[PDB]
């Protein structure tokens, strides 16, 4: 079918590069604007860049945190989009799609006659993710966030320093899902992920059900169980 | 490079009901250029109106799409249980940008947090550092103000909090701060407290405690 592959995403230094690669399929991908547009974690979407096609000139245009850092290429013999990554920053950490926008009105003439007269619509890609960062893998620190002596009781895991993304968190092998929250992890200053997954339960059940956190890190290959009792 | 914002910042209604987002451009924008995208968490952006006015194809009815050159209006005529996402208006005339975005979220009746408050344990004292965790479970609507205090002192950089997207079944949010010390700073003091400020609650509520 139609569609957008990105690849290229990984893990750069603060002060590295990185080229990241759209392949195309299904549609006239050398009359269509192409975009490069991001999304750090948590927060909105950000338009990274555009080119045209060869028939409209091929020019490029860029962002204000991205000009003169990032460069868009692309090569119609492989229907394929380039989004070089220069003096990249802590800032540029989010996830890339590459997208086709909005494009003329009638860009989708003789898309699917069995079906449709008109036909509009845009592509967009899964996304590549781009860490950039100075941190290297490290195991996570699972603390037990204990119920309080004084006294319904909530306990939990405290899942800190570790890197990079992501961790799974389940109580009980899975066993107890009810009034279970696991939070968003939190970046900290000194380049290191930290969550914390926390579970309500009745207080009298604290006498009469035994209570273990499971945490998974992929990679570094760590799995740590560990019980939430009371101090 | 043209700047769009989005009204209101969040959204709160119930299924059935009928949702009215502005999107307002800092200059005139040909209707052509406009348009109205959703996003789902994990998952990529999916265009639901293009041209302003024009649906694109596989959309329901549903959503409509009005407005002019400054102003902008993207309409749900009744809600769905999966219409609750992310809305952008994104302009293509100037340049490419996208707007701040509109959060719908379900609405529910005001529900105050619960908060307990988790000191740091030994295994990670004895590593060094010291993290003390606020929990705000169950509360509605989003909005809630956390505060850190050690001896009285109001503490200012050094905590973090993450919010939960809204619960499927009580529609409520929890939140989780974390204030982080050295070993030798937590060592210093002794009473550390939380204190939540939220709308269901008639004074800030403050959870307290005492090293042993």
């Amino acid at each position: 079918e139609v569609q957008l592959v990105e690849s290229g995403g990984g893990l750069v230094k603060p002060g590295g590069s990185l080229r990241l690669s759209c392949a195309a399929s299904g549609f006239t991908f050398s009359n269509a604007w192409m975009s490069w547009v991001r999304q750090a974690p948590g927060k909105g979407l950000e338009w990274v860049g555009r080119i045209k096609s060869k028939t409209d000139g091929g020019t490029t245009d860029y962002a204000a945190p991205v000009k003169g850092r990032f460069t868009i290429s692309r090569d119609d013999s492989k229907n394929t989009l380039y989004l070089q990554m220069n003096s990249l920053k802590t800032e540029d950490t989010a996830v890339y799609y590459c997208t086709t926008g909005v494009e003329t009105y009638d860009f989708w003439s003789g898309y699917d006659d069995h079906y449709y007269d008109y036909y509009f619509r845009d592509v967009w890609g899964k996304g590549t993710t781009v860490t950039v960062s100075s941190a290297s893998t490290k195991g996570p620190s699972v603390f037990p966030l204990a119920p309080s002596s004084k006294s319904t009781a909530a306990l939990g895991c405290l899942v800190k320093d570790y890197f990079p993304e992501p961790v799974t968190v389940s109580w009980n092998s899975g066993a107890l899902t009810s009034g279970v929250h696991t939070f968003p992890a939190v970046l900290q200053s000194s380049g290191l992920y930290s969550l914390s997954s926390v579970v309500t339960v009745p207080s009298s059940s604290l006498g009469t059900q035994t209570y273990i956190c499971n945490v998974n890190h992929k990679p570094s290959n760590t799995k740590v169980d560990k019980k939430v009792e009371p101090k | 490079e043209i700047v769009l914002t989005q009204s209101p910042g969040t959204l709160s209604l119930s299924p059935g009901e009928r949702a009215t987002l502005s999107c307002r451009a800092s200059q005139s924008v040909s209707s052509s250029y406009l348009a109205w995208y959703q996003q789902k968490p994990g998952q990529a952006p999916r265009l639901l109106i293009y041209g302003a006015s024009s649906r694109a194809t596989g959309i329901p009815d549903r959503f409509s799409g009005s407005g002019s050159g400054t102003d902008f209006t993207l309409t749900i005529s009744r809600l769905e249980p999966e219409d609750f996402a992310v809305y952008y208006c994104q302009q293509s005339a100037r340049s490419f940008t996208f707007g701040p975005g509109t959060k719908v979220d379900i609405k529910r009746t005001v529900a105050a947090p619960s908060v307990f408050i988790f000191p740091p344990s030994d295994e990670q004292l004895k590593s060094g550092t010291a993290s003390v965790v606020c929990l705000l479970n169950n509360f509605y609507p989003r909005e809630a103000k956390v505060q850190w205090k050690v001896d009285n002192a109001l503490q200012s950089g050094n905590s973090q909090e993450s919010v939960t997207e809204q619960d499927s079944k009580d529609s409520t949010y929890s939140l989780s701060s974390t204030l982080t010390l050295s070993k030798a700073d937590y060592e210093k003091h002794k009473v550390y407290a939380c204190e939540v400020t939220h709308q269901g609650l008639s004074s800030p509520v403050t959870k307290s405690f005492n090293r042993g």
